[PDB]
DNA sequence: TGTCGCTAAGTTCACGCAGTATCCTGT
């Protein structure tokens, strides 16, 4: 009811970039190229036997990923050596650690705690004092490098924490230099209303991407959201897999006329899909051989090359997660993001929230981020926003629905090469 | 025959009468297999007893030169190796092997001695020679019906008895083991001095033990009851009763003591055994004890044995060990088969063809139909 | 019928020495 009867539909709640025509045009997919971004690293392409972790296991991922990022910083900034956290130190040493909380609550200044890995202090913690530390940006699970001193032994002060270091770019070859731009329509679940099961925000975005005719539309879960009121009371008379079945035909079969390559993402609030991160793609439904082309089940996390642009998203409420967390001395969402790019890991939080299940052995194979990305999607149940970070386009399309009312999506244009500014312009709009 | 005269007529033998154009007919076995004849093993014994082995030859004419040069007392032939046995010092350790060789027995009046009355140790006659005329017949058949052997020697070993060289060649490749399964099958008298009872049959009679019997018959009465005479008084009657179950000994006693003859003797001793009936084939244990060939297995299981070549001289007889026709065996004397000094009378006395003026003709004339059956096989074949 | 020398690393085979395994003999 009270969504059907909106009236600020179509507005621009957000806007970046270029300035463009009131109305947005494609290239219904002709001249597009997508797949996944080719990189060192085999991509999360189909189920991995979950259910068994060995607390080794843990040990050694979480040790390896502070040893390799402290090897990176350490080239970077021509550190010389590297001293334990542990042991006593009354003149001035660099200590390469991870951040986290004393005690199970929020991490709070006078919390803090750094834990060394196992190469350099074989995994032992310190209480940490930032009365000493003018400025600061901490989160758990954060690695950092941090130049103080532990008088007591007991204590460590420190008096400098290195700035992080983001990836290069990627250098796009000329392979696709005279591709024109293209147009990229992402929303985020759910999909529909609190208190229906008929996807109507989904039918008016179909509607929208049939009559813009995108070259790309970027749907990231829940497509059958597991908080669903009516889901967790057990009011529906079919099984989740036929209901998700149903919102997949008709998102694939309603952009047939729009012809538009369709990258969707699970989200763990998937009721019907394994719950453990990485998510693997979905895998329970075949689209039909005139859809086989159009349609890419990609993984959470996802690193997606469009004609040499190439776009980060996660399902995963990352600046949530994080911002329950982080700790500065002194915008916040863009340190959260900057903080993201820069540990390199599309999930640096340890440990988790308590809405995620990590799988670290898949969390290590297949969060890094390669490069740093054009266009970085990361849906939030904070405000919709679009922010340059470093030079990447972060972009929060908030919601498709919140709530009771309809929500927004977001629409860019990307090219490989134009001017760095590959993302021609940018917008957040409603639904 | 005066020994002290052999030394004098061995040459003149070897130059003259030896049927070396049919030995080596035989020992090269039709060039078929390449260094055949080359990898065969000789070994002579000169005079004073000196002995030499791991002799080869190249060809007929190397083995007459070397033969001639050396005038051998006697001449063994043996395995056929796997390379030339002149040159065995240079053959590497264990790859010299003898692969092939005639399969042989050696029958032995000398193992007779316990059983035989007429004469001991190397002495024979006319009255004990039926027993190796029973052995030829006994052996051959076998060898003819149950192996199927189709190339078969009998040769004189010039005094105590008789050789067998079994050629087909299915025999020549036979293993140490085969060789013994086939000895062992034709062995029936079991035992040394210290046993009395050496043959113990089982209830049912093989057919091969009974087709033994049955050829062991024909000539019993004669051998036994007649010549050798194994009833004649206490002191022999008393080994067959030694033969026999005790519970019977003594009701045959009183019957031998009212007996006048050993057929006789016989008679009541065979009516006896039958009125008394798991004892049924005692009396053929009896034939079979004074009357079947015995084989040394060590004779024919080991395939390096050397053993006397055909148409050899004996040391001490000087007979010529000469073939025996198997169809003329009942006419076999080895009284009358020619002396070394014999033939060389005959020969001075009157090239290819001396011997057919001598008394040694109709023996390479049986020699040489033999080596025409071992030519036609290999061609038909 | 004469075909220069020695020195040295290297391959392929033939054997010691020791260790592991499986397969035997008879009536
Ligand atoms: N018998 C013999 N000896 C040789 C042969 N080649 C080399 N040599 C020995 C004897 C030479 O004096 C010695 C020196 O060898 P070199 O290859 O250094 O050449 P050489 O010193 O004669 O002259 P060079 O180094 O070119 O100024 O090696 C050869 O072919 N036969
Ligand atoms: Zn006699």
């Amino acid at each position: 009811q009270k969504y059907g009867s909106r009236t600020n539909r179509g507005e621009v709640v957000t806007t970046y970039g270029e300035l463009q025509g009131t109305t947005w045009n494609g290239g219904s997919g002709s001249n597009t190229n997508v797949e996944l971004f080719t990189s060192l690293d085999e991509p999360l392409t189909k189920m991995y036997k979950f259910m068994f972790q060995k607390l080794m296991d843990i040990r050694e991922v979480v040790s390896i990923k502070i040893e390799e990022l402290g090897a990176s910083l350490k080239d970077h900034f021509q550190i010389d050596e590297f001293t334990s956290v542990s042991l006593p130190a009354q003149e001035t040493v660099t200590v390469l650690g991870q951040i986290g909380c004393d005690s199970n609550g929020k991490l709070n200044s006078k919390s803090v705690i750094l834990e060394g890995d196992r190469e350099h202090s074989a995994g032992m913690q310190v209480p940490v004092d930032l009365s000493e530390l003018k400025d600061y940006s901490l989160f758990p699970g954060q690695v950092v490098i941090m130049e103080g001193t532990n008088s007591t032994g007991r204590r460590f002060v420190p008096t400098k924490l290195y700035e992080g270091v983001p990836l290069p770019f990627h250098q796009p070859s000329k392979e696709f230099e005279e591709c024109p731009q293209q147009m990229v329509i992402t929303a985020c679940g759910p999909f529909t209303t609190s208190d229906t099961i008929t996807y109507d925000a989904l039918k008016d975005l179909i509607d929208i991407v049939n009559r813009d005719r995108p070259d790309i539309c970027i749907l990231l879960g829940p497509f059958l959201d597991a908080k669903h009121e009516q889901i967790e009371n057990l009011q529906l008379t079919v099984t989740f897999e036929d209901v998700f079945k149903r919102c997949l035909k008709m998102i694939i079969e309603g952009t047939r006329p729009s012809g538009c390559h369709l990258v969707i993402v699970p989200s763990l609030r998937d009721v019907h899909h394994d719950p453990v991160y990485p998510q693997p793609p979905f895998s329970c439904f075949e689209p039909a051989k005139e859809d086989k082309e159009r349609v890419h089940f990609v993984a959470d996390p996802c690193t997606l090359s469009v004609n040499g642009v190439v776009i980060g998203m996660t399902s995963t409420d990352l600046l949530f997660h994080m911002g329950a967390e982080e700790i500065s001395s002194s915008d916040r969402f863009s340190r959260i993001l900057r903080h993201i790019l820069t540990q390199r890991s599309y999930y640096p939080l340890y440990p988790p929230n308590e809405e995620i299940n990590i799988d670290y052995e898949a969390l290590y194979s297949y969060t890094p981020m390669p490069v740093t990305p054009d266009v970085f999607i990361v849906p939030s149940e904070l405000r919709y926003f679009i922010k340059d970070v470093t030079g990447c386009i972060c972009i929060n399309p908030g919601r498709l629905t919140k709530g009771l009312v309809g929500g927004t999506y977001a629409r860019f244009l990307v090219k490989s090469g134009a001017m760095r500014s590959t993302c021609i312009s940018a917008q957040v709009v409603r639904v | 025959y005066d020994p002290a005269s052999l030394p004098d007529v061995l040459p003149l033998y070897y130059r003259r009468l030896f049927p070396f154009y049919q030995y080596f007919r035989w020992l090269n076995y039709g060039g078929v297999v390449k260094n055949y004849f080359q990898h065969r093993e000789f070994s002579f014994t000169l005079k004073d007893d000196v002995y030499v082995r791991y002799q080869s030859f190249n060809n007929q004419s190397e083995l007459e030169k070397e033969m001639q040069k050396m005038c051998p007392y006697k001449i063994d032939i043996g395995a056929v190796y796997s390379h030339r046995p002149s040159l065995h010092n240079t053959v590497k350790s264990g790859t010299f092997q003898a692969q092939e060789k005639e399969l042989v027995f050696d029958i032995d009046m000398t193992d007779y001695d316990d059983v035989r009355r007429c004469c001991s140790s190397a002495d024979i006659c006319p009255k004990c020679w039926t027993l190796m005329t029973i052995a030829v017949r006994i052996l051959d058949r076998a060898l003819a019906e149950d192996f199927g052997f189709k190339h078969r020697l009998w040769v004189y070993s010039g005094r105590r008895g008789v050789h067998c060289w079994v050629c087909d060649d299915s025999a020549r490749k036979l293993s140490q083991a085969e060789r013994s399964a086939v000895a062992e099958y034709l062995s029936v008298v079991k035992g040394g001095e210290e046993t009395i009872k050496k043959v113990q049959l089982p209830e049912t009679i093989h057919p091969f033990i009974g087709k033994s019997l049955k050829m062991v018959e024909r000539y019993f009465e004669k051998y036994a009851l007649v010549d050798q005479d194994i009833l004649e008084n206490k002191q022999c009657w008393d080994k067959v009763i030694a033969l026999v179950p005790e519970v019977a000994r003594e009701s045959l006693l009183r019957e031998f003591s009212k007996a006048r003859s050993s057929v006789e003797r016989w008679d009541k001793l065979s009516s006896c055994l039958e009125a008394t009936r798991r004892y049924s084939n005692i009396p053929k244990e009896i034939m079979l004890q004074f009357c079947y060939p015995r084989l040394d297995v060590n004779v024919s299981k080991g395939l390096n044995h050397l053993l006397k070549s055909p148409f050899s001289v004996h040391p001490k007889t000087g007979r010529i060990s000469v073939p025996i026709d198997c169809k003329k065996l009942d006419q076999f004397d080895p009284f009358s088969v020619p002396t070394i000094s014999l033939i060389c009378s005959e020969l001075d006395n009157v090239r290819t063809r001396d011997y057919k003026r001598t008394s040694l003709a109709p023996y390479i004339k049986v020699f040489e139909q033999f080596l025409d059956k071992l030519d036609q096989s290999r061609k038909g074949e």
